């Protein structure tokens, strides 16, 4: 139901246990066989997060999510699962607790932890508590109405890689 | 930090802000057509009393901004709407009254109406008989002392709170929270810019006056045979240079031949190609309008209505305790998926507008789905006769023969040539002239020269002069009834129609035979012409610099309007014009009349 | 390699190995050659 975001991206080591553990896309390294590929140890970026963006979930992006949250990196290759959350996740009162970032003070690189929470000016304005004349807040909210399409409505975001890791895999047969 | 960066933070929290209060405003107002409160009302009580504030201090709140370095289109634009203010214009004094002024005739204009005080027994509702006159009515001292009737009673019934409307912001309207009544708008057409870019002030008002002053004998005989109808129904007298009441034939319309068409149905023996009869014949319905009828209409694929919509959507009238009207009612949420709703009943004439309402969209989103505050139109006269003109533009006979409706019917012979042939004339001509003038006097009417002081002579003959056009009494400025206009109370102007019929004309011309099709001249093709889509991406609508020139039309179409091959379509009509429209003289000179 | 990364790219690895090894075993056998031609002249002198 919730999930740690892109900078609490979460050890949930889903690996180095013996192996006794929904429209496919492709894009990367070669998929046609599964044994093979790295899946070493997982620190999991996953989010339940707009679906309009998986044209910028992909090499060489420009855009608001590009310049003040997130890009992604030229080399996003792999294959996935492109398949929609809408009769879970398009709710009927209005959800905002779902929190996205409006700006971005540092050029990150992907896979590590920002938690800046300070009461976040974006201007000038010295803000003594009182809000406006460019005042912020670091997190900002979403907002959804019984009606949200595809775009901000979640996919069941698997529009990942199966990234190519450093350590033996965990995934064979006989 | 500059109008793009602080405007650019500012509409990304203010599309979400502005958009989704207006959109919860929306739903409320859908909640409320599910069930009627007051908590209905402002929510739809909370959310318009929210809405409202709202936008006054969003004006409040960003109205920060200058204008006077600016050498570019976009920023200026963009900058004068934005200190475009509410609430906050002018001084302390002057807005209170101007904001009482607003709100409160705001709600007494619908509270306000009366009775009837001549015969002591009954004052209650008075709309269907005189609806049903209005389908069937031809008749003489009904014309005369209905339009006298009805133009008598709106006076006192508008003028108590619009008196503070209206009239008490006619006064400061005579100083009109602006300058006033001439010139500051014969200063604007020639747009802010100059030696290249910008637009000229003349061209198609002159080629109006030479179209209307040779197309009047058109009305001549046009009106001669609608004429020899209309007076062997209505009152009583024959000669050429006459005089009429209009307004209830029950009601107001009572506006064109083809209003004036079920004494003079399309084809009379065999079975008119008619929506109705004929595509009964082809096994199409109502319900089935709606789904079978994006089928039967736009089998070209109208935009599906949405899952959960239909099935929530107790489609007609609800006529239980729910009063609501599917009377065109449109949806449009956005939000990175591409979505729309609409109320339609789709026809062939639907079919055009399902194709160029998602095109008058296009237009919308031209000024509606740019970058937030940079969606920007390409003039004022083009908002929403921009469904209207080219839905009579999209018409497309033989293309839709291709879907199958007309037949090469379009002969020659004396009568039933008459007819068919003048009566799709008739409707391709239509008539310009008092919605000419009213036009010219909002146009001359934004700097300030009008004469006001020595009232009752001056306002009295020039009072007589000006009304002069009959009605059977007076409806008229110093009794003061005629400010009513729907048109200035919710701003839908008619020279809208004019120019995009214009643009209608050329743009149609090139869009049902060349994308070459198979026959005439009218008849103008964009069959199988992804071509034409990106040839309109291409030719006229971009901007300024070179102009609505450049980026659709040099190749859809070109300037003005024409008649051209409607001259082909419209010879026989100029010349039995000529022949017998001689009951019926130029001007008025008092002696000979029918109508007096 | 060719399980994973196909040759658009190794046939450009491939060729630059195959022309890498011609000048690195034409320059075998050609500093050989040369070295060739010195022993032969070293031996038709030894024989004199």
């Amino acid at each position: 139901t919730r999930f740690a975001s892109v900078y609490a991206w979460n050890r949930k080591r889903i690996s180095n246990c013996v192996a006794d553990y929904s429209t496919f896309k492709c894009y990367g390294v070669s998929p046609t066989k599964l044994n093979d590929l790295c899946f070493t140890n997982v620190y999991a970026d996953s989010f339940v997060i707009r679906g309009d963006e998986v044209r910028q979930i992909a090499p060489g992006q420009t855009g608001k999510i590009a310049d003040y949250n997130y890009k992604l990196p030229d080399d996003f290759t792999g294959c996935v699962i492109a398949w929609n959350s809408n009769n879970l996740d398009s709710k009927v009162g209005g959800n905002y607790n779902y929190l996205f970032r409006l700006f971005r003070k540092s050029n990150l690189k992907p896979f590590e932890r920002d938690i800046s929470t300070e009461i976040y000016q974006a201007g000038s304005t010295p803000c003594n508590g009182v809000e406006g004349f460019n005042c912020y807040f670091p997190l900002q909210s979403y907002g959804f109405q019984p009606t949200n399409g595809v775009g901000y409505q979640p996919y069941r975001v698997v529009v990942l890689s199966f990234e190519l890791l450093h350590a033996p895999a965990t995934v064979c047969g006989p | 930090s500059t109008t793009e960066d602080l405007a650019k933070t500012f509409l990304e929290k203010f599309n979400y802000e502005a958009e989704e209060l207006s959109y919860q405003n929306s739903l409320a107002s859908w909640n409320y057509n599910t069930n009627i409160t007051d908590e209905n009302i402002q929510k739809m009580n909370i959310a318009g009393a929210k809405w409202s504030a709202f936008y006054e201090e969003e004006s409040q709140h960003a109205k920060t901004y200058p204008l006077e370095e600016i050498q570019d289109p976009i920023i200026k634009r963009q900058l004068r709407a934005l200190q475009q203010s509410g609430s906050s214009v002018l001084s302390a004094d002057k807005r209170e009254r101007l904001n009482t002024i607003l709100n409160a005739m705001s709600t007494i204009y619908s509270t306000g109406k009366a009775c009837n005080p001549n015969n002591p027994q009954e004052c209650l509702l008075l709309e269907p008989g005189l609806d049903d006159i209005m389908e069937n009515s031809k008749d003489y001292n009904e014309r005369l002392w209905a339009w006298e009737g009805w133009r008598s009673e709106v006076g006192k019934q508008l003028r108590p709170l619009y008196e503070e409307y209206v009239a008490l912001k006619n006064e400061m309207a005579r100083a009109n929270n602006y300058e006033d009544y001439g010139d500051y708008w014969r200063g604007d057409y020639e747009e802010e810019w100059a030696d290249g870019y910008n637009y000229s002030r003349n061209q198609l008002i002159e080629d109006v006056e030479h179209t209307f002053t040779q197309i009047k004998p058109l009305y001549e005989h046009l009106h001669a045979y609608v004429r020899a109808k209309l007076m062997d129904a209505y009152p009583s007298r024959i000669s050429p240079t006459g005089c009429l009441p209009a307004h209830l034939l029950g009601d107001m319309w009572g506006r064109f031949w083809t209003n004036l068409y079920p004494l003079m149905v399309p084809f009379g023996q065999k079975p008119n190609i008619d929506v109705t009869d004929a595509m009964v014949n082809q096994s199409w319905d109502a319900r089935r309008i709606f789904k079978e009828a994006e089928k039967f209409f736009v089998s070209v694929g109208l935009p599906n209505m949405t899952e959960g919509f239909w099935q929530n959507s107790m489609l007609t009238e609800p006529g239980d305790n729910r009063k609501v009207v599917c009377h065109p009612t449109a949806w449009d949420l956005g939000k990175h998926d591409f979505r729309i709703k609409m109320c339609t009943k789709v026809t062939m004439d639907d079919f055009l507008t399902a194709h160029h309402e998602m095109g008058h969209i296009q237009y919308d989103m031209a000024y509606a789905a740019q970058p937030f505050l940079l969606r920007n139109g390409a003039n004022e006269g083009f908002h929403e006769a921009v469904g209207e003109i080219m839905s009579l533009s999209a018409a497309t006979p033989n293309h839709l023969k291709n879907i199958g409706l007309l037949p090469p019917d379009f002969s020659e012979d004396s009568e039933t040539d008459i007819n068919f042939l003048l009566k799709q004339a008739l409707t391709i001509v239509g008539t310009l002239p008092f919605t000419y003038m009213l036009e010219k006097w909002r146009w001359m009417v934004f700097k300030g020269e009008i004469p006001k002081e020595q009232w009752m002579q001056k306002w009295w003959e020039m009072k007589r002069d000006i009304v002069g056009v009959v009605e059977p009494l007076p409806h008229d400025e110093t009794y003061c009834d005629p400010a009513a206009l729907f048109h200035v109370a919710n701003d839908y102007s008619f020279i809208r129609y004019y120019t995009r019929t214009i643009y209608q004309f050329q743009f149609q011309e090139a869009l049902c035979q060349i994308a070459k099709h198979e026959g005439p001249l009218y008849k103008c093709d964009i069959s199988n012409s992804r071509e034409a889509g990106q040839k309109l991406h291409e030719m006229l609508s971009l901007g300024r610099s070179k102009p609505w020139t450049f980026a659709l039309e040099r190749v859809v179409g070109a300037k003005t309007m024409d008649v051209r091959p409607l001259l082909n379509y419209f010879e026989p009509l100029f010349t039995w014009l000529k022949e017998q429209n001689r009951n019926s003289f130029v001007g008025w000179n008092t002696d000979w009349s029918p109508y007096a | 390699i060719l399980s994973r990364l196909d040759p658009p790219e190794a046939e450009v690895q491939i060729d630059r190995l195959i022309t890498g090894r011609l000048q690195s075993l034409q320059t075998y056998v050609t500093q050989q050659l040369i070295r060739a031609a010195e022993i032969r002249a070293s031996a038709n002198l030894a024989a004199t």
